[PDB]
């Protein structure tokens, strides 16, 4: 990034420098407006290598993963504004600049050009996603749900700090990934086994195995005024893809112990999207949804050899646009009637139906429907791990099985009558209703014509 | 049944520990300025007698 | 076959004096009839059995929970139990598929995919 | 937001006519057979005290249903016992278990000995002695 | 378009007449007809364009890089050679992979153009493709370690092994 | 459920699950007194278990041999197309927000609506006056006075008065 950092800093004095109530049409404008500038220098070509600038940039080069990371400030502003309108403009101005600030140190990561650089830049976030857990939710636990939002992501994470500098000394420095072409490799020790495991034990806590998940249904369960963070939270969890930039080289030779994360996390995709059909409350029904088809990643990464790298990028910006939008329909839906139990929302369909073909083409990339992001997605990580042992195209179909039931049960919860109450809920999907609805599968059904942007190196 | 009792039984048994602990320290630090120093004295001897202090 | 499932049985007159639980449930409606009937409503009832629903299955299992039992500790049999068994399957083959891979041969010449 | 009998305690012997009904009248006078007695199998943290489980079950199937709303279409007051499983569960049949339908495949288990044997049209059986000799005899004359 | 020993086909080798009859034939009603109703509206507008775009040209080149250094040089601790050795590299990898494509649409050549023997004839796609992908995952393909694509940090070390294990250590060739 | 109508319940049903049995008009209806000859066996007696072994044993012979998939009365609790008019089910009282223009159509309806809702919105000063006298404490059914003693207005009023048509 030459300077994508230096106008997305120029907004943050321009929402306080503002009139009265224009500073919602103010914010919105400058912002869409980098989408043009992000697109424009990258994208580039692209035979070993784009590194970028200097110290700060190696450009994202193979991975793009970051247009979709600037989507989202001109997104969230017209998804907040349902239920925040009604505290100080004070505060308002607040609620924006936090989340300019939590754009600016992503756009320094993913790109990062060291790994040093990375880990601070990892864990320079945490601070402006916590307070917009504490402070803007609703009724109580939040504050332990703040808590378990950390002391996972904190504890794991520090002993990378022990291994990162640790590497700077033993073998020149991490400086450069293109300083890197000097490796030695890792063999079977009694040391190295703890080198490996503490430098991939921080990005299992972000990204969750079977184990350790028990602080996802907790932040986004009880979650800001729309959804507001909590898009951004789907974003940071995949945003820990940086066992891609370490685990591909620096120790390359040890699948010795990939087994206890292949069979936990493996059999553990086909427990934790089971665990979720008696669901009652909407939003956890989503997020276990996401812990699933995230953890297929996970056996995704650590099996090396491409066409699952064409997969494995594929997947994480597969539901990077779907997890958003349903959580997005789920932000709506709830301004309405006040609570997020499912039993409730029935007599649905009649009363609003141009919202109809947002819940099934949302629904309809989880069946996924072969032209779309999606199957192009499985269809690799499906044809690469049948080549690591046979038997595993069993767990993996009904993987395929169970959440075809899932994701229907959604669905067909509104498809009923009567209604039997509700004066409330006219209000008939509205124009901005329908506007940040829209704009996630207009460029995710776009990209299925040429999706050769979305590939690795491979 | 299984997925919030024996994956929170483990790691919050570690809050419980912690301030199961945390509560032997102020509440045996109960004044006691005849109890300091008599156990200032069993520290200045330990160090004597135990390892590498006087070597 | 689940179940039987019980559609007559005997009364007369065991326990005769058993009636007015209907006054319960017609108390209820009388309660609820009233409150949905007015002119000015614009929004749902509350109706606590639903929140008494959520509120006692989500939360207050844990605050329960006691391991005082062994079928509560039957979750070894269930939770570590088959993952023991997927990794005996799993380190079978890519074993006795490794040495057939490398001692003699057993794919054909126009495997380059993989 | 209603605080007083928010959920359950750990019971379910805490003078179990306090609790239904204080609120949540799952028993009258606490002999309806469904008294907050019932937690079943002490230990286990699901369903304490807990207006709730073991209660009669199997299914509001939705049927004719005239007092009101009734079943699972209306939206009776209080009448949650177990759910997410009997918005698609049903009722008892006609006659009982009598398998039949393992012994209905049962039929070609006993036709998997006629597996064993082929089907040549030319000739029919003949199967008695070696006359039939399946292949052909000696060579060219 | 191209050259045709890229690409082969045999002649055309297509039979004719064959009528024999006075019985009605409607192939005279049919292409006697609507090739006209097409000749119209495609000929003349492809020939408009074809003077239209032949107003003026434009030009696009021809693009041959440069090889002076190719596999065992340099030194280890040296980065810029050793980065001159992977350019030259990679390369010489991605070519590599199109050359299959060709070959098997080759294979797809003979098949639809004759397909009811197909096995016994064309003499040639089977014997040629497997003694060419047969020749592609040894020493160019690294399996399994395809995943860092680990230019001449591994594909020299199949290589080696292609030498050091091979051709002396199979007792006694 | 008393002993007088417990024979009821069941008398309607010991026809109604014969006439899917039948393949004739008369087949059915020349064993309509046949099976009605065992019904009028026991007639005028007692009401105790003298008379209940009618129903005591009634459990074969009825549930033994009952309806192989009867007929159903099409528009039933079940039976295909029961509850089929629902793509559009009348949903009465949408028309709250419309952003006029569409509040064009229907002149005389639109003016129709302000007109009942005064019975709708003006009923409480006494209806539910007499509803906390006409119920004691906390009696059965709910129902009201069936005129209200001067005009039912309704109790039911309006959702049971102004209900849904089928169509
Ligand atoms: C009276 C009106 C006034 C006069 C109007 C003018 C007259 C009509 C215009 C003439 C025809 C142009 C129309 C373009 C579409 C058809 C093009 C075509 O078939 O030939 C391909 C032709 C290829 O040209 P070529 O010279 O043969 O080769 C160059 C390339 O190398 C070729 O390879 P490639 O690099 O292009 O790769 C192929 C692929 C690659 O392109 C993509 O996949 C990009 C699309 C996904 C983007 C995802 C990234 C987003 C992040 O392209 C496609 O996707 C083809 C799908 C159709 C176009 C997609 C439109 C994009 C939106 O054109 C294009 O691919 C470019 C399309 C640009 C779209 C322009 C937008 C048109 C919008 C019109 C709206 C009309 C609405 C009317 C209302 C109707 C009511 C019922
Ligand atoms: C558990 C604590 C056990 C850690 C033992 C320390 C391992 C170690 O000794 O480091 C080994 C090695 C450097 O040590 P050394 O043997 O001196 O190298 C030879 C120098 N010529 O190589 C290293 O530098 C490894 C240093 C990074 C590993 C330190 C962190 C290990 C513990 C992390 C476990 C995973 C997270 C668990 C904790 C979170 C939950 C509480």
């Amino acid at each position: 990034m030459l300077k994508y950092i230096i106008p997305t800093i120029m907004l943050m004095p321009l929402t306080w420098l503002s009139k009265n109530n224009m500073i919602w049409v103010n914010s919105t404008a400058h912002s869409l407006l980098i989408s043009f500038t992000s697109l424009l220098l990258m994208n580039q070509f692209g035979d070993n290598s784009l590194n970028f600038s200097l110290l700060f940039f190696s450009d994202s080069l193979s991975t793009p993963l970051l247009i979709l990371t600037m989507w989202l400030l001109p997104l969230m502003l017209m998804a907040s504004q349902h239920h925040l309108s009604k505290e100080n403009l004070t505060r308002k101005k607040l609620f924006i600049t936090m989340l300019i600030s939590l754009q600016l140190f992503l756009i320094m990561t993913f790109t990062a050009m060291e790994l040093i650089l990375f880990y601070i830049l990892f864990e320079a976030t945490l601070v402006p996603t916590l307070i917009i857990i504490t402070r803007w939710g609703n009724q109580t636990e939040r504050l332990n749900a703040g808590l378990y939002f950390l002391f996972y992501t904190l504890a794991g994470s520090l002993p990378l700090l022990v291994a990162l500098i640790y590497i700077q000394n033993t073998v020149g420095s991490l400086n450069f990934l293109m300083l890197q072409y000097w490796v030695q490799p890792v063999h079977n020790s009694w040391s190295n086994v703890f080198m490996w495991l503490a430098c991939m034990m921080a990005f299992m806590v972000k990204m969750p195995l079977y184990g350790l998940h028990l602080w996802l249904p907790k932040a986004h369960v009880e979650a800001p005024i729309a959804g507001s963070m909590v898009l951004a939270a789907v974003l940071l969890k995949l945003g820990g893809y940086g066992m891609l930039r370490i685990t591909l080289i620096l120790n390359p030779m040890t699948d010795f112990m990939a087994y206890p994360f292949i069979m936990l996390s493996l059999w553990g995709m086909i427990m934790t999207s089971s665990i979720c059909l008696r669901q009652t409350d909407l939003k956890s029904l989503i997020a276990y949804s996401s812990v699933s088809h995230m953890a297929l990643v996970i056996v995704a990464i650590l099996i090396q050899t491409p066409w699952s790298y064409m997969g494995a990028t594929a997947l994480m910006i597969a539901h990077g646009l779907t997890s958003s939008m349903l959580f997005c329909l789920a932000n709506s839906n709830y301004e309405r009637i006040h609570s997020r139990t499912m039993i409730l929302a029935r007599g649905l369909q009649t009363l609003l139906p141009l919202m109809a073909t947002w819940w099934l083409l949302a629904s309809l990339t989880n069946l996924a429907l072969p032209p779309t992001i999606n199957l192009i997605g499985e269809l690799f990580v499906v044809m690469s791990t049948f080549s690591w042992s046979n038997i595993t195209i069993i767990l993996m179909g009904v993987n395929m099985v169970i959440t075809a039931l899932y994701s229907l049960y959604m669905l067909i919860m509104t498809q009923r009558g009567k209604y039997t109450y509700h004066i409330n809920n006219i209000s008939p999907s509205f124009t901005r209703e329908n506007a940040l609805m829209s704009l996630h599968i207009l460029p995710l059904l776009l990209l299925t014509l040429n999706p050769k942007i979305i590939l690795g190196p491979l | 049944l299984l997925d919030l009792i024996w994956l929170e039984a483990i790691l919050p048994k570690t809050i419980s520990l912690a301030q199961m602990k945390a509560s032997t320290l102020v509440t045996n630090q109960k004044g006691l300025i005849k109890l300091y120093f008599l156990s200032f004295l069993i520290t200045i001897l330990i160090s004597m007698i135990l390892f590498n202090f006087h070597e | 076959t689940t179940l039987d499932p019980a559609e007559y049985d005997i009364s007369s007159e065991t326990r005769k004096a058993q009636a007015e639980r209907l006054a319960i449930r017609s108390r209820l409606k009388r309660e609820y009839q009233l409150q949905y009937y007015d002119p000015s409503r614009r929004g749902v009832i509350e109706d606590p059995a639903l929140v008494r629903w959520t509120y006692a299955r989500s939360a207050n299992i844990y605050p329960n929970f006691r391991p005082n039992t062994k079928t509560s500790l039957l979750g070894a049999l269930f939770g570590i139990g088959p993952l023991v068994f997927w990794y005996y399957v799993f380190k079978t083959d890519r074993d006795r598929k490794e040495k057939l891979i490398q001692e003699g041969k057993l794919d054909r010449t126009f495997n380059i995919s993989y | 937001a209603s605080h007083i009998t928010k959920d359950m305690l750990p019971g379910p012997y805490p003078k179990t006519p306090e609790e239904r009904a204080a609120a949540a009248k799952k028993y009258n006078m606490r002999v309806e057979d469904y008294e907050p007695y019932p937690d079943d199998g002490t230990g286990y943290g699901d369903y304490p005290k807990l207006p709730d489980r073991s209660q009669q079950e199997r299914d509001p199937w939705y049927d004719w249903d005239h007092p009101d709303l009734r079943l699972n279409w209306g939206e009776p007051m209080h009448w949650d016992l177990d759910m997410y499983i009997r918005n698609r569960v049903d009722t008892s049949p006609t006659p009982v278990n009598w398998n039949l339908m393992c012994k209905h495949l049962f039929g070609f288990v006993a036709f998997m000995l006629f597996m064993f044997w082929v089907g040549e049209t030319y000739p029919a059986y003949q199967p008695v002695g070696p006359k039939q000799y399946p292949y052909n005899n000696l060579y060219l004359e | 378009s191209w050259d045709k020993d890229v690409y082969p086909e045999p002649p055309r080798r297509t039979p004719a007449p064959s009528p024999q009859t006075s019985l009605p034939n409607p192939i005279t009603y049919l292409t006697k007809a609507f090739d006209l109703l097409v000749d119209r509206p495609v000929t003349l507008v492809r020939e408009f364009i074809e003077r239209q775009h032949a107003k003026n040209k434009y030009y696009y080149y021809h693009r041959e890089f440069r090889r002076v250094p190719d596999i065992t040089e340099c030194q280890e601790k040296d980065v810029l050679c050793m980065f001159e050795a992977e350019m030259q590299w990679r390369r010489d990898y991605k070519v590599d992979q199109e050359i299959v494509n060709i070959i098997q649409e080759r294979l797809k050549a003979c098949q639809q153009r004759e397909g009811e023997s197909h096995r016994q004839n064309c003499a040639k796609e089977l014997e040629q493709f497997t003694q060419v992908v047969k020749a592609y995952q040894d020493r160019y393909h690294d399996l399994g370690a395809h995943y860092s694509a680990r230019k001449c940090l591994a594909k020299q070390k199949q290589r080696m092994l292609a030498e050091r294990k091979a051709a002396k250590e199979a007792a006694a060739a | 459920l008393t002993h007088q109508q417990k024979v009821l319940r069941l008398y309607k049903r010991a026809l109604r699950h014969l006439e899917s049995w039948c393949i004739h008009r008369d087949k059915y209806r020349y064993f309509a007194c046949l099976l009605r000859a065992r019904f009028d066996e026991h007639k005028n007696e007692k009401d105790m278990v003298k008379a209940t072994q009618l129903l005591r044993e009634a459990e074969e012979e009825f549930w033994h041999g009952q309806h192989p998939q009867p007929y159903i009365f099409p528009e039933s609790p079940g039976g295909t197309s029961y509850e089929r008019y629902e793509c559009y089910k009348v949903p009465e009282w949408c028309l709250d927000d419309w952003h006029p223009s569409e509040k064009a159509m229907y002149p005389d309806y639109f003016a129709k609506r302000e007109q009942w809702k005064k019975l709708r919105r003006e009923s409480w000063e006494r209806e539910v006056k007499q509803l906390q006298e006409e119920t004691p404490v906390g009696g059965p059914r709910t129902e009201a006075l069936p005129p209200a003693r001067k005009q039912g207005d309704l109790p039911p009023l309006w959702w049971h008065i102004v209900t849904r048509p089928r169509e």
